[PDB]
């Protein structure tokens, strides 16, 4: 189907900067503070950007 | 020169003497409790401290 071909097409440029992400992702879960994480949790779950709390 | 009466006498003397020995060495440190010591088994978690108060 089309959306396989998609898939094959865009699997290369999407698959460039997964590493990098992951890596990041797994590095903050590992050396951040649990208490900011579960504040990032909380914070998403109240619909806000807890990124734009942390700058402001 | 040595009666064979005064041999309990020596023994004597060298039980109070062995026995002088092994009240000390029937004592042996523990094990260490002094965090300080272990501070760094806790270091190495896998998961950061989480200071609960
Ligand atoms: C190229 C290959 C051949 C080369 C030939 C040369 C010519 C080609 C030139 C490049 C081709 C352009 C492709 C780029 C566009 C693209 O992303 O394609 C995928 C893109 C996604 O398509 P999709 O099927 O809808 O993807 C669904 C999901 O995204 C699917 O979700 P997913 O799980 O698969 O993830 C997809 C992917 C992409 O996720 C997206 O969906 C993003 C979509 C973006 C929109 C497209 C923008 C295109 C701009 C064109 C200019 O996710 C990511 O990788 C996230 C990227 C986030 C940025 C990476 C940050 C790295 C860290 C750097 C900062 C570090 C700072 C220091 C920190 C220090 C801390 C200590 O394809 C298109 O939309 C077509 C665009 C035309």
């Amino acid at each position: 189907s089309l959306a396989k071909v998609w898939m094959y097409a865009s699997w290369i440029p999407r698959g460039i900067p997964k590493a990098m992400a992951n890596e990041l992702s797994s590095a903050a879960a590992a050396l951040a503070h649990p208490e900011a994480i579960a504040r990032v949790a909380q914070l998403e779950s109240q619909g806000k950007n807890p990124y734009r709390v942390a700058r402001a | 020169d040595v009666p064979i009466e005064k041999i309990p006498e020596h023994a004597n003397v060298l039980l109070k003497k062995i026995d002088a020995c092994l009240e000390i060495l029937s004592k042996d440190i523990g094990e260490v409790t002094d965090a300080e010591a272990h501070e760094m088994y806790f270091e190495t978690s896998k998961f950061q401290i989480l200071h609960i108060y």
